C-alpha cells in the first residue's frame, strides 16, 4: 500500500466546495488516504 | 458450496449492495443450452442471490 | 496507429481518458423497471455426471460400461463422443430450440 | 468537517473531528478502426494514375 | 416512487461551469435515463414537462502545463492543478488575515458560452430534472447493445 | 518484398464468360497447389485436369499424396486477367496478414493451426467448373487440425478394412459425416507402407519394459478417473494385459551405461509421434485475429500468421 | 350455416396425455417449419423425422 | 409451469445422471479427512466382531462375562438414537450428526 | 508492431519494482490486440494446470517478450509478428544454461524450481528459456524418471552442457506435476506396440511389403515380435476403430512434445555466448 498523506498548502486553497455533508467514515473504501482528526492534531503542522 | 468464495469476500456492507447490481454472470445467454463462461466476454447481471 | 493485413491498411485510434467519482457517498441509482422475455427457458433438464471426469470408476469395466451406456445413451445432454483426455467434451447440437 | 452537538453528561463530552481523504484516478481508452482498401493506396499514392 | 430515485442521493460538489438550466434560468439537478418505452409511459401520465429548451454549456476545461507548473513537472516531479494561483495564495495569506469561508479558486473561472438545447425537463418533487433516452441518438443501427 | 512477396500469377485465359469471370471473385481467399514457384503459371496448371495422372482420377485419399508434392498458396486477390496467390512455404506478406475462407462447415479459434484437406466431407465437394474453358477447380477445405488428423485417420483406416461404422465425425456437437467413398489400391498401400516403416521402427529394447506396466495400468485405472476417461471403452491395452503376462529381462548387455527408458521414447517420438504429419500435409498457417473475436465463422474471411 | 369444413382423422395411441392439447399444438406429434430450425444444411429435415 | 405455459413434470427416474454416477461411493475424502484430529473409542459393541469361539453352548455365556463392564461404560450409540424424533434429531442436542 | 499491457492502480513499492526486475521476461498474451489487461497475462488466467496443461496454453497464447516497462502500461512486442517487424528485441536468461550464438530457442514452463504482485493478489509464472536440443532432453528425462518411479538409476539424474553439470534434483511436488505427461507417454507406447502385434500376425501379406518387412524383421523385429510373444499370447476384436483414436492421440503429443522454437540469437558486437542471467538479443526473422 501507498497510500500518501494529502497536501495541506494545497488544499488550504480548495478549488471548489462539497455541498452534501454525510458521515463520512460510514463508508471508507471509496478513499485511499482517511484520516480523522479530533479537533487538531500534531502532523498537521 | 464453494467455501473458498464465501470466506474471500469482504463483509462491508456498503460496497457489496454496489456490486451485487453490476456482479458478473456465471452462465451465458449465448450458448445453445448453458455453460460455463468462456473466457472472453463478461456479462453483468445482478445476483440478489 | 497503423497496420496492415491482406494489403489493406489499419488505421486504429485510441484516446486515453480517467474518471473520478468527486462526489462522497452514492451519487448514482439503477433500479429495474419492468421484465421482458426470460431468456433462459424454465425447463426440466437433469444433469449427467457422465461429461464429467474425476470421479474413479467402478471396478468391473462390465458394470461401468454397462451403466455409461444403459444412461448416456438418448440423453439430451451427455457426451456424444467419448470423453477425450485433454479436448473438451461436447454437448449434442439440436436440430432447432424453440 | 463534521459539525458538533453538545449534550449533558454523564456522557463523555464529543469534540470536532475533521475528515481528510484522497481519491485516486483511474485510467480508460476508446478504440475504433479506420481501415482502407488496397487499390486506395495506389490511386491516393498516385501510383495506378 | 420516482420521489425516491431523487431523495435517496447525496449531491456533490457544485462546479459553477456547468450552468445547465431552463429557458427561465432554473438550474437542472440531475439527470433520468431510461428506455424508450419507460420514457412515454411517465410522460402520459406520471410525469408533465416543465420545459422543452435547455440552456447548456459549450466548451470544455483545459489544463496545459505552461508556467511553473511546468518546471515542477520536469524538476521536481510533480504538478498542481493551478500553481499559478495556489503558489500565489500561499504569499499573500502569509502576510494579510484569516477568513474561514473564502473565495474558492474554481468560483473565480468565467462563464463559458451557454447555447440553446432541446432536452426534456421533468419536476420530479422540487428538483428539475434531464429526462432522457439516447438509444436513438445514440445506438441507432449501431450494432452496440444499449447498456 | 521479393523475401516477403513472391506473387505467382496463374493467367487468366482470353474467352471467360461473365457466369465463370464472376465466379473467380468469389473465390478471393482459398488454396491453390502451384505445381513450382514460378511468378508465371496458367489456370491449366492449377485445375483438378493438372491433378490427374494419366488416365487416373485420384481419390479423396490419394488425393492428399499430391498435394504435399506442390506448393500451397492462398490467394491474395484476383486481377480481370490474372490471379495472385502467395506461397506459404517461402513467406506470407511483408507484415504477415493475409486472407483464408472457411469452406469448412467447422468454426475456427484463435492459434488454431489450419491444415487443409481434399474435399471430403457430404454436401461440400464443390468444385467451381469454369463450362466456358472446362476447368473445373477443386478448392481444398481448410480445417483445424485436430479435425485433420482423425480424418486423414478415419481414411487410412477404412481402406485396410478393404484388405480382408467408421465414417461419422462430432466437432463441438456437430455431427458430420465424411462421403464413404471407393479408394484405389496404388493409394493405400503407399498409406499402409508409410504406417509400418514407421511403428515397426519406433520399438526399441527399452520398451519391453513399459510392456511390464501394463498391468500396474488396469491396477491404476480403477482407482483413478482420470486414467478410466484416459484409456477408452475401447481400447486395446485393456485386453492386452488380460492375454499377457509379460517379465523383464533380468541384466542387460552393457546394462549400467545406457539408458533403457531414455532411448525408447526419443525412438518413439522421432517415428511414431511425427507420423499424422507423414500421411497428412503439415499445417504451415494458423489463425491470430487482432481485434474482432475468438472465433472465425465459417464463411468468413480469416487473419492468417505463419505458423513454424 | 355454410361450407362444411372436412374433419380428418390420424390414428394415435391411447396413452398420450391430453395435456398436450391444452395448448395449441401441432398434429403430427413433432414441431415441423423451418422457423425452429437452426442454419445447417440438415436441420428441416432433422426436426423433421 | 414451463415458461410458455405448459404443465411440465419433473420426477426421481431423472436424478439418474446424478445419483447412477459411480462417485457416490467416492468416500475417501471423507473418511481421510474425518479422522485428522484422533477420536475416542465408545462401547465398541457394534464396531467389533470377533472370531468364532470354539463351544457352542458356552459362546454366549463367554460373550456376556466379558462384556458386562463394556456394556455398562457408556450407552450403545445405534439404540439411543432409536428414540430421536427428525425435529429431535437435527437439533445439536445429539453430537452425532457429525 | 507493439502491444500494451496495463497496469491497474494500487501498486505497492516493491511490486511496482517486482515488475521492474521482470525487464526482459517472456509474456504469453491470448490475442494480439492494442489493449490488453495484466490479469489475462497472469498464472490465474490459464485455469489450474500441470505441465501437461501449461504445454497445451503455450501453444494457444502468442508469446510477447516485454520491452521497457512503464509505470502505467507494460509494453510488450509479439514474436509472431512485432518481431517479423522489429528486428533485435533483448530477452534475459532466466536458465542455468548459457545460450551460445545461433541457438534455436524454446520455452518451456519451470519444472526446475515466479513473481507474486502482493498489492494485486495474482502471481506471474513466466517460462524458462533453455534451447530445443535441451528442451528435448530435458522433457524426456523428466518422464523417464516418471516411468522408473512407477514400478531409480544412479545416473539420469545429472546433464552436461557446454561443459557445465546441470542438476535436474536439487522433488516429490515435480513428479506429482509432471504426472499426467507419464500416463499419455505410457498409454501412446503400450497401445501402439499391441496393435503392430496384432495386425502383422494378422495380415502379413506377401506383395514386396512382407518382404521389406521380415527382412527387416529378421532377427530385429520379428524376434523382438516373438520374444514379446513368448511374455504374451498369440471373438473379434474392435482393430480398426481402434487404430484411429490411436493415431488421433499419437499425433496430439507430438505436437505438445516438440517444444517448437521462437527465437533464434544473431548476437552482433557482443559476446558469443549469453551467461545466465544477462541479456541476448534476439530475433525471430530471417
Amino acid at each position: 500500500r501507498d497510500p500518501p498523506g494529502y497536501r495541506y498548502a494545497a488544499a488550504m486553497v480548495p478549488t471548489g466546495s462539497i455541498l452534501s455533508t454525510i458521515e463520512v467514515a460510514s463508508h471508507r473504501r471509496l478513499f485511499d488516504f482517511f484520516a480523522r482528526v479530533r479537533s487538531d492534531e500534531n502532523s498537521l503542522y | 458450496f464453494t467455501a473458498a468464495d464465501i470466506t474471500a469476500k469482504h463483509r462491508c456492507l456498503e460496497r457489496l449492495i454496489v456490486e451485487t447490481g453490476s456482479a458478473v454472470s456465471t452462465a451465458t445467454a449465448a450458448s445453445d443450452v448453458q455453460f460455463k463462461r468462456p473466457p472472453g466476454c463478461r456479462e453483468l447481471v445482478e445476483d440478489p442471490c | 496507429a497503423r497496420h496492415e493485413t491482406g494489403g489493406g491498411v489499419n488505421f486504429t485510434l485510441t484516446q486515453p481518458r480517467g474518471n473520478v467519482d468527486l462526489g462522497v457517498g452514492y451519487t448514482a441509482v439503477a433500479a429495474t423497471a419492468t421484465v421482458r422475455n426470460p431468456v433462459t427457458d424454465m425447463g426440466n433438464l437433469p444433469q449427467n455426471f457422465y461429461l464429467g471426469r474425476g470421479a474413479p470408476p467402478l471396478l468391473d469395466n462390465a458394470a461401468a460400461v454397462y451403466l455409461r451406456n444403459a444412461v448416456v445413451a438418448g440423453n439430451r445432454l451427455g457426451p456424444a463422443q467419448p470423453l477425450p483426455v485433454f479436448g473438451c467434451a461436447q454437448v449434442p447440437r439440436r436440430a432447432g430450440m424453440d | 468537517h463534521q459539525p458538533l452537538i453538545a449534550r449533558d453528561g454523564p456522557h463523555p463530552v464529543e469534540q470536532p473531528v475533521h475528515n481528510y481523504m484522497t481519491k485516486v484516478i483511474d485510467r480508460r481508452a476508446l478504440n475504433a478502426a479506420f481501415s482502407l482498401a488496397t487499390e486506395a493506396i495506389a490511386l491516393l499514392t498516385g501510383e495506378a494514375l | 416512487w420516482l420521489v425516491d430515485l431523487t431523495t435517496a442521493t447525496q449531491p456533490s460538489v457544485a462546479v459553477p461551469r456547468l450552468t445547465h438550466a431552463d429557458t427561465r434560468g432554473r438550474p437542472v439537478d440531475g439527470v433520468l435515463v431510461t428506455t424508450a418505452a419507460i420514457k412515454q409511459r411517465l410522460l402520459q401520465s406520471f410525469l408533465k414537462v416543465e420545459d422543452t429548451e435547455a440552456d447548456v454549456p459549450v466548451t470544455y476545461g483545459e489544463m496545459v502545463l505552461n508556467g511553473a507548473n511546468l518546471v515542477t513537472a520536469l524538476v521536481m516531479g510533480k504538478a498542481v492543478r493551478s500553481l499559478d494561483d495556489v503558489g500565489r495564495h500561499l504569499l499573500e495569506m502569509q502576510e494579510e488575515q484569516l477568513e474561514a469561508n473564502r473565495e474558492t479558486l474554481d468560483e473565480l473561472e468565467s462563464a463559458p458560452q451557454t447555447t440553446r438545447v432541446r432536452a426534456d425537463l421533468v419536476a420530479i418533487g422540487d428538483r428539475l430534472v434531464f429526462l432522457e433516452a439516447l438509444e436513438k441518438r445514440i445506438y441507432a443501427a449501431t450494432n452496440v447493445p444499449y447498456p | 518484398m521479393i523475401t516477403d512477396c513472391f506473387e505467382a500469377d496463374i493467367a487468366i485465359p482470353s474467352g471467360i464468360s461473365r457466369p465463370d469471370a464472376a465466379a473467380l471473385q468469389r473465390c478471393e481467399g482459398r488454396v491453390v497447389f502451384l505445381p513450382t514457384i514460378r511468378r508465371q503459371l496458367a489456370l491449366a496448371d492449377v485445375a483438378h485436369e493438372s491433378f490427374v495422372s494419366g488416365g487416373v482420377s485420384p481419390d479423396t485419399l490419394g488425393l492428399l499424396l499430391a498435394y504435399r508434392r506442390r506448393f500451397p498458396a492462398v490467394i491474395t486477390r484476383v486481377l480481370p486477367t490474372r490471379i495472385v496467390a502467395c506461397p506459404v512455404d517461402l513467406g506470407l506478406t511483408h507484415a504477415g496478414t493475409v486472407n483464408l475462407r472457411n469452406t469448412s462447415p467447422v468454426d475456427l479459434c484463435n492459434g488454431d493451426p489450419v491444415s487443409l484437406v481434399p474435399p471430403v466431407f457430404e454436401g461440400q465437394a464443390t468444385d467451381v467448373r469454369l463450362e466456358s474453358l472446362d476447368l473445373t477447380l477443386r478448392f481444398p477445405v481448410p480445417l483445424p487440425t485436430p479435425l485433420a488428423r482423425e480424418i486423414v485417420a478415419r481414411l487410412v483406416a477404412r481402406g485396410i478394412r478393404d484388405l480382408n461404422d467408421l465414417n461419422v465425425l462430432y466437432y463441438n456437437g456437430a455431427r458430420l459425416s465424411l462421403v464413404a467413398d471407393v479408394q484405389q489400391l496404388a493409394s493405400v498401400n503407399t498409406e499402409l507402407r508409410s504406417l509400418v516403416l514407421n511403428m515397426v521402427y519406433s520399438i526399441t529394447e527399452g520398451t519391453t519394459l513399459i510392456l511390464t506396466l501394463i498391468p500396474r495400468l488396469l491396477a491404476l485405472s480403477a482407482q483413478d478417473g482420470y486414467v478410466n476417461a484416459l484409456l477408452q471403452m475401447q481400447s486395446v491395452t485393456r485386453e492386452a494385459a488380460q492375454l499377457i503376462h509379460p517379465e523383464a529381462p533380468m541384466l542387460m548387455q552393457d546394462g549400467e551405461r545406457r539408458l533403457p527408458l531414455y532411448e525408447a521414447l526419443v525412438a518413439w517420438l522421432a517415428h511414431a509421434g511425427q507420423l499424422g504429419d507423414i500421411l497428412a500435409l503439415a499445417p504451415a498457417v494458423r489463425v491470430c485475429t487482432f481485434d474482432g473475436a475468438a472465433v472465425v465463422q465459417s464463411g468468413d474471411m480469416a487473419p492468417v500468421i505463419r505458423y513454424p | 350455416h355454410g361450407q362444411d369444413a372436412v374433419c380428418e382423422f390420424i390414428a394415435t395411441p391411447v396413452a398420450t396425455d391430453i395435456n398436450y392439447f391444452r395448448r395449441p399444438c401441432n398434429p403430427r406429434g413433432r414441431a415441423a417449419g423451418g422457423v425452429y430450425a437452426g442454419d445447417k444444411e440438415g436441420d428441416v429435415i432433422a426436426l423433421m423425422y | 409451469w414451463g415458461k410458455d405455459h405448459q404443465v411440465l413434470r419433473l420426477s426421481m427416474e431423472n436424478a439418474v445422471g446424478t445419483v447412477c454416477h459411480p462417485s457416490l461411493m467416492n468416500i475417501d475424502a471423507a473418511v481421510g479427512g474425518v479422522n485428522h484430529d484422533p477420536v475416542e473409542a465408545a462401547n465398541p459393541y457394534g464396531a467389533y466382531v470377533a472370531a468364532p469361539a470354539g463351544p457352542g453352548a458356552d459362546m454366549q455365556q463367554r460373550f456376556l462375562n466379558a462384556w458386562r463392564q463394556r456394556l455398562a461404560h457408556g450407552r450403545v450409540r445405534w439404540v439411543a438414537e432409536c428414540q430421536m424424533t427428525a425435529e429431535q434429531f437435527m437439533q445439536p442436542d445429539n453430537a452425532n450428526l457429525a
